[PDB]
């Protein structure tokens, strides 16, 4: 059924699963036309498909050309996500195919289920979690590859860098979700926190800085502070 | 005009014949139903005074043989049977009519209700949905499950309605996933009409039989089947004009006849609101929408 706080350690067991998030698939800027009407201009997007256990991210870049001449783009975005996830599964060896796919928005359930009719033994699930994966485009290297794409392209990342060498997946996913929650609540503060010290760098093959265990505790504290804070600034508490 | 005699009425029972019904008291001198219109299917049906659960009954066509009812005290229901001795049957019926122990099928001359509810229903198709080939008539009750229900347990006693499933490979062409899921025209016109049903009359006939089972026996799989066949048409952008116009008439008379206090278990809010207000055919059911809004505005 649906994924929630109670069945949360299921994410880190040994049944292959993917989160799919479609928030950033159809992205637009809204602007005024010469005539003073409003119009949208689409910008590149991405499907955020993530193995929460391994950290493996299958970032499918959605080039604006996909949208040309199409109508009802928000609804088509859902079907396009579903088509691309199903092509991804089909590309994978049988022993790598997920046993479950958890979608972060319930509107993706029917689209994915229809595209996956060929995989009756792959469970398509919703979740009750308010996961912050939309903030993925606040990760500079991810944003950079999406905006530079000139054609459809799959880029493969490990969103945990090398963290799993030192922490469990459960701790890795908790860290990720805290970083992304922070980036979503106040991107500027969040990024300030992450880069303040110029002596901590981001390896070329990594997404986040090379913090020590002790430094990650401090960072994690600072992000929690931020998230409680902005919650006050917003609710006045 | 044909006759369904009753051997006797040993138990108190509410007897229905098509959309008419009447109370017979325990061991009341009752010997059947006369003046039944030829040319239509019919359904005789029963609700025991003691046990109002398990309403049951028999679909039949008097052109297909001489049928009578007889109570069985072992199995404890009124059973339909065929009399093969035509002379014995005429004699029995004539005696009972002379003694006036028969109720008359009470059709008002102006009244086309039954015809409109059964226009496309044929006994030969009923018998393929209700498989019991040794009899010319077909038994249905409240509890019988459908073939599709059994996929989600006794196959001999099932309703073999055409399986319809909007999220199935049959319904969805590879590579037309979005197109076929949002516009079911393919599934309606090619798979179902051309492929399975052959023509819209067999389609409407199953649809009407599903409703009647749903209304008369509160059969839940039948109600599901009726709504599914409606939804498949309403969700198809391309439907022959003649089918839409006939659907409007079909549904109109079902809604008109559906008793008011049975509507909340026999009407699916989601399907009706979608069909009437969201679907491709939202503008093509003028009569059905008008009666629904005047009679069941709550559902909408
Ligand atoms: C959902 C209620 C349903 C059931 N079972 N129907 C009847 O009882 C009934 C009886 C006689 C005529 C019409 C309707």
């Amino acid at each position: 059924g649906a994924m929630n706080s109670s069945n949360y350690a299921e994410l880190f067991n040994n049944d292959i699963k993917l989160f799919v998030d479609d928030t950033n698939v159809y992205r637009v800027t809204v602007h005024k036309t010469f005539e003073g009407n409003v119009a949208t201009k689409a910008i590149n997007g991405c499907i955020f498909t993530l193995n929460p256990k391994t950290g493996h991210l299958f970032l499918k870049i959605i080039h604006t050309s996909v949208w040309a001449g199409q109508k009802r783009l928000s609804q088509l975005a859902k079907w396009k996500t579903a088509e691309e996830v199903s092509a991804l599964v089909r590309s994978l060896p049988k022993e790598e195919q997920p046993k479950q796919i958890i979608v972060t928005r319930k509107a993706m359930l029917d689209p994915l289920e229809v595209h996956m009719l060929d995989f009756p033994n792959i469970a398509i699930r919703p979740t009750e979690l308010r996961l912050p994966f939309s903030a993925a485009m606040s990760i500079d290297k991810l944003s950079d590859v999406v905006m530079k794409a000139t054609e459809p392209q799959m880029v493969l990342f490990n969103i945990y860098d090398d963290w799993l060498d030192r922490i469990s997946s459960y701790t890795a996913f908790s860290r990720l979700t805290l970083l992304l929650r922070a980036l979503k609540t106040n991107e500027e503060s969040a990024k300030m926190i992450l880069l303040s010290d110029p002596t901590i760098t981001i390896k070329s093959y990594h997404l986040w800085p090379s913090f020590t265990d002790e430094q990650w505790i401090t960072i994690e504290s600072q992000m929690r502070d931020l998230i409680l804070t902005e919650y006050g600034r917003k609710y006045n508490v | 005009m044909n006759t369904v005699p009753f051997t006797s009425a040993p138990i108190e029972v509410t007897i229905g014949i098509d959309q008419y019904s009447f109370n017979v008291k325990e061991n009341q001198p009752f010997h059947g139903i006369k003046d039944i219109p030829i040319g239509h299917v019919h359904v005789i049906h029963f609700q025991h005074a003691d046990n109002s659960s398990m309403r049951y009954g028999y679909w039949f066509d008097c052109r297909m043989g001489n049928f009578y009812i007889q109570y069985d005290p072992k199995d404890g229901l009124y059973k339909m049977m065929e009399e093969r001795d035509g002379a014995k049957f005429e004699n029995i019926v004539h005696n009972f009519k002379e003694r006036q122990m028969m109720v008359s099928y009470p059709k008002i001359d102006e009244d086309d209700t039954w015809y409109n509810l059964t226009e496309f229903v044929q006994m030969d198709k009923i018998r393929k949905i209700v498989r019991k080939d040794e009899n010319q008539f077909s038994y249905v009750d409240s509890s019988m499950t459908t073939v599709q229900e059994n996929e989600l347990s006794d196959p001999a006693h099932s309703l073999n309605y055409t399986v319809i499933n909007f999220k199935s490979r049959e319904a969805i062409r590879p590579g037309h996933e979005m197109e076929d899921f949002l516009d079911k025209s393919y599934y309606l016109n090619t798979v179902m009409l051309q492929g399975i049903f052959k023509n819209s009359s067999n389609y409407f006939g199953e649809l009407q039989f599903a409703f009647l089972n749903a209304m008369f026996f509160g059969n839940y799989g039948s109600s599901l089947q009726w709504h599914a066949m409606i939804e498949l048409i309403c969700s198809s952008a391309t439907v022959p004009k003649h089918m839409l116009d006939k659907l409007d008439e079909i549904l109109y008379y079902q809604i008109k006849t559906l008793p008011e206090q049975y509507s909340d278990i026999l009407l699916n809010e989601r399907v009706w609101n979608i069909c009437l207000y969201s679907s491709f055919q939202k503008n093509s059911l003028h009569n059905t929408e008008k009666i629904m809004e005047n009679k069941y505005p709550e559902l909408l």
